[PDB]
């Protein structure tokens, strides 16, 4: 199917606490399988991703390298954001940004990424043409001029294009056992009653990989959205994801209700209901 | 694998 | 500026007394990273809880999964304790079965 690529860099100034904590955490789609941490001398890679441990040496000092050079520009741009919302140096701020690509079945790319937020907020983003900046406020348009007059538009688009692209089909083809298997969900609708006259249907889908899934329920085939309670889909620990959709249902009325469960790992969509 | 900053903010 | 995180509690198998599982602590949608997690049996703080390297979502928040090894009986109580900095004091969100 399709796949991406994403890092998700997180740099957190601490004043009096030591110089800013640099993280970044890379992904397969659902799977981390590097982490880069300034608090840590080495990278640690995930156990549920043993197909990283094949690249050697010379990935891994590269790797090293450039994440080094990633923590001191990292830790300059937050002493710079400072003056451009006009902080005090005794504030915790939070740079963090996300990047990476996404490719179709043939590992071709389909999308790039490169965004960029302060203090939770978005700052600047490379566009989907990978060409031209949505800075958020005045202060990202001066990053925005500053990229602009340095071409860093072209050297990220180098990247989205080329690397992001050719290590990712790597992984994909060095990982075909893992991230090439979709784990479709394991569904089952559960019944509590809530009052004499109304009662929850809980439609479960658990043990499924990727994250992405939809869950819908119908009342005499028309979609309930407004009226479905949806948790976040959540990790189970082994991989796997789970999630749930709630509805408020009239007593005696269950068999007019009917689950939709889509996900990658299902040749077709599942229609489920309470089997009381 | 990882990219590089260009530049800083 | 800032936001409150979500949490959910949970195992992950379906529970069954006398199997061992594992009892999740989901928090997720908080800004900044610093939260404080604990995963209670019986109201006390559960010694050798791991969890998951800091990550966020496409919104920016934060999550991270806190987990440990259990075996859940009919009697025990967990719960999941969670402070962050936009809290007045700890949430404690029970584990219960059917969520």
């Amino acid at each position: 199917g399709s796949h991406s690529m994403r890092y998700f860099d997180t740099a957190m100034s601490r004043p009096g606490r030591g110089e800013p904590r640099f993280i970044s955490v890379g992904y397969v789609d659902d799977t981390q399988f590097v982490r880069f941490d300034s608090d840590a001398a080495s990278p640690r890679e995930e156990p549920r991703a043993p197909w990283i441990e094949q690249e050697g040496p010379e990935y891994w000092d590269r790797n090293t390298q450039i994440f080094k050079t990633n923590t001191q520009t990292d830790r300059e741009s937050l002493r710079i954001l400072l003056r451009y919302y006009n902080q005090s140096e005794a504030g915790s701020h939070t740079l963090q940004s996300m990047y990476g690509c996404d490719v179709g079945p043939d590992g071709r790319l389909l999308r790039g990424h490169n965004q960029y937020a302060y203090d939770g907020k978005d700052y600047i983003a490379l566009n989907e043409d990978l060409r031209s900046w949505t800075a958020a406020d005045t202060a990202a348009q001066i990053t925005q001029r500053k990229w602009e007059a340095a071409r860093v538009a072209e050297q990220d688009r180098a990247y989205l294009e080329g690397t992001c692209v050719e290590w990712l089909r790597r992984y994909l083809e060095n990982g075909k056992d893992t991230l090439e298997r979709a784990d479709p969900p394991k569904t089952h609708v559960t019944h509590h009653p809530i009052s004499d006259h109304e009662a929850t249907l809980r439609c479960w889908a658990l043990g499924f990989y990727p994250a992405e899934i939809t869950l819908t329920w119908q009342r005499d085939g028309e979609d309930q959205t407004q009226d479905t309670e949806l948790v976040e889909t959540r990790p189970a620990g082994d991989r796997t994801f789970q999630k749930w959709a709630a509805v408020v249902v009239p007593s005696g009325e269950e068999q007019r209700y009917t689950c939709h469960v889509q996900h990658e790992g299902l040749p077709k969509p599942l229609t489920l209901r309470w089997e009381p | 694998f990882l990219r590089g900053r260009a530049y800083g903010l | 500026i800032q936001r409150t995180p979500k949490i959910q509690v949970y195992s992950r198998h379906p529970a069954e007394n006398g199997k061992s599982n594992f009892l999740n602590c989901y928090v997720s949608g908080f800004h900044p990273s610093d939260i404080e997690v604990d995963l209670l049996k019986n109201g006390e703080r559960i010694e050798k809880v791991e969890h998951s390297d800091l990550s966020f979502s496409k919104d920016w928040s934060f999550y991270l999964l806190y987990y440990t090894e259990f075996t859940p009986t009919e009697k025990d109580e967990y719960a999941c304790r969670v402070n962050h900095v936009t809290l007045s004091q700890p949430k404690i969100v029970k584990w219960d079965r059917d969520m």
